């Protein structure tokens, strides 16, 4: 188990770590996180008690190194940072264990949700997504633009997913005009999984982090990236029959993660309607059409 | 965007568009089968492609035979609009290619802007206008040339036969859509008025009959009257 410890806490801030979260009074003796599970990326999120705007946080991975949180009052926001001194970070976080001012990580054993939501996520791939080479983590915030929402300002605070644009010559093969756009079973295994993605994996992780920047920054390029995603398998006919058993899998725990009150924003009536009811799939997400129908079934 | 009567002046400025319209490509009549079933039978069709400034009507016949053996006809039928009109576009020479084409009916949208991918500067556009273009089997040439063919024909007409000469395109096209229109709503009143008169005669390389500007004014006010006396009947009025 690994630790995310905090140098103090001088701004009153809802702390998030994964799908929980925590509220921190300011100048609260606050100094991190401990027992995150080895084996996932992780993200730590924040937004700040005095102003709402901009969520904003940090995907890593502890086994990549040893990370902590030191708020900057010049930036006004809690910074995530490495500590290469391997010796200083181990004393630092026993101090701080032994004075108990750490929050653990709040696993039920039992429960593999996060596991569920960041199977296909990666690290390296997040870091080709979020271009900050010189970091070893990567930040994410509810305003950064999207390379694809660009081209329709900052290129170097942009979220790099790969474009999916139905309507373009990359989806449309020249004297396929119809059968591509009815059927985009070209675009989704040649275009995509066989020259871009290279595997089905690499494409469920790029899906799952856009789905997990939508819901935990509220970024709305994210959003539309995760619904591309899923439209263009659904807009199939010809798929993998394991892809979309894993598919169902994934989207049964993203919507069943969701919070039931940002369904209006979270979520877009024409492509789930679609995907679920239409498409050459609609019989193929059992899974998520029974979450679907239980839980919103006001979207349908 | 869209076309309305907000932005009707600009079909007659300088730069050059098309409507499109695809009511009449996939044309079908309906019968009982010998067991009591029901079946349609195609007939020819076409592309009513048109220049709205000069009068150039580019009409691809679309001939039976291009449905043989395939499903989803409707469907079908506006993929092969946008594949007949983009390959029209492509053929036309750079200095006659088209900046927007107008499509009377939004199903076109999708089909004709996937066609047309590798003309982004060609504006693809829905209009507001309910325009009568339907009625272009209503013209005893265009009919007649459609249905005789026996394979696929690209034909060219001019449907404002030689009213350019005396009438501005603003003109030409109001008088144009009255005709459709009238067509449209009593083909057999509408086309009474345009003959009932034996002296005034279609010349063989005209749509419609040599009327002078008097004449053509009695014409428009009775068709006209056609399309008010039509909406009587229709709604008691
Ligand atoms: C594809 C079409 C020919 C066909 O439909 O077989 C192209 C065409 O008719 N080009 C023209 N350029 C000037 C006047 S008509």
């Amino acid at each position: 188990m690994n630790t995310v410890p905090f140098t103090s806490a001088p701004i009153e801030v809802t702390i998030g770590i994964d799908q929980y979260s925590f509220n921190v009074k300011e100048n609260q003796p606050f100094h991190g996180i401990k027992d995150i599970p080895i084996g996932h990326v992780h993200v730590i999120h924040f937004q700040h008690a005095d102003n709402s705007s901009m969520r904003y946080g940090y995907w890593f991975d502890c086994r990549m190194g040893n990370f902590y949180i030191q708020y900057d009052p010049k930036d006004g926001l809690y910074k995530m940072m490495e500590e290469r001194d391997g010796a200083k970070f181990e004393n630092i976080v026993h101090n701080f264990k032994e004075r108990q001012m750490m929050v653990s990580y709040p696993k039920i054993d039992e429960d593999d949700t996060w596991y569920n939501l960041t199977e296909f996520v990666q690290m390296d791939k997040i870091r080709k997504i979020v271009r900050k080479d010189e970091n070893q983590f990567s930040y994410v915030d509810s305003s950064m633009t999207t390379v694809q929402e660009n081209e329709l300002s900052d290129p170097a605070h942009s979220l790099n997913y790969t474009v999916i644009n139905f309507k373009s010559r990359e989806a449309i093969r020249p004297g396929h005009e119809m059968e591509d756009f009815l059927d985009k079973s070209y675009y989704l295994n040649t275009v995509m999984l066989q020259g871009i993605f290279k595997n089905s994996s690499n494409y469920f992780g790029e899906l799952q982090f856009a789905f997990l920047n939508a819901m935990f920054f509220g970024n709305y390029g994210s959003s539309l990236q995760w619904h591309a995603m899923i439209e263009l398998i659904c807009s199939s006919a010809t798929v993998p029959k394991h892809m979309l058993d894993k598919l169902d899998e994934i989207l049964y725990y993203q919507i069943k993660t969701l919070p039931e009150q940002y369904s209006d924003i979270l979520l877009n009536e024409r492509v789930w309607n679609i995907c679920l009811y239409s498409s050459f799939q609609k019989n193929s997400l059992h899974n998520t059409e029974k979450i679907m129908e239980n839980k919103y079934p006001e979207l349908l | 965007g869209a076309m309305n009567s907000s932005n009707y002046a600009e079909l007659f400025n300088n730069d050059i568009k098309l409507f499109v319209d695809d009511t009449n490509v996939y044309r079908v009549t309906v019968h009982k089968t010998f067991e009591g079933n029901v079946a349609t039978k195609a007939i020819n069709g076409c592309i009513f492609t048109l220049n709205p400034k000069t009068g150039h009507l580019f009409l691809k016949i679309i001939h039976t035979s291009v449905w043989a053996g395939q499903k989803r006809l409707s469907q079908l039928a506006k993929w092969k609009t946008a594949e007949e009109v983009s390959a029209l576009v492509r053929s036309l020479p750079k200095e006659e290619q088209p900046k927007q084409i107008i499509v009377t009916r939004k199903a076109m949208l999708d089909p004709l802007e996937v066609h047309m991918l590798d003309f982004p500067n060609i504006a693809i556009r829905p209009t507001e206008l309910r325009l009568p273009f339907s009625a272009a089997m209503s013209i005893d040439k265009l009919s007649d040339v459609v249905m005789k063919a026996t394979e696929p024909q690209m034909v060219l007409f001019n449907i404002y036969d030689d009213w350019l000469d005396r009438i501005s395109s603003y003109t030409a096209f109001s008088r144009l859509t009255l005709l459709l229109r009238a067509l449209k709503t009593n083909e057999e009143s509408a086309k009474m008025i345009l003959l009932s008169d034996p002296t005034i005669t279609i010349k063989s390389y005209h749509l419609w009959p040599s009327f002078t500007d008097e004449q053509w004014i009695t014409i428009e006010s009775q068709m006209r009257d056609l399309i008010l006396t039509e909406y009587g009947r229709k709604y008691n009025v």
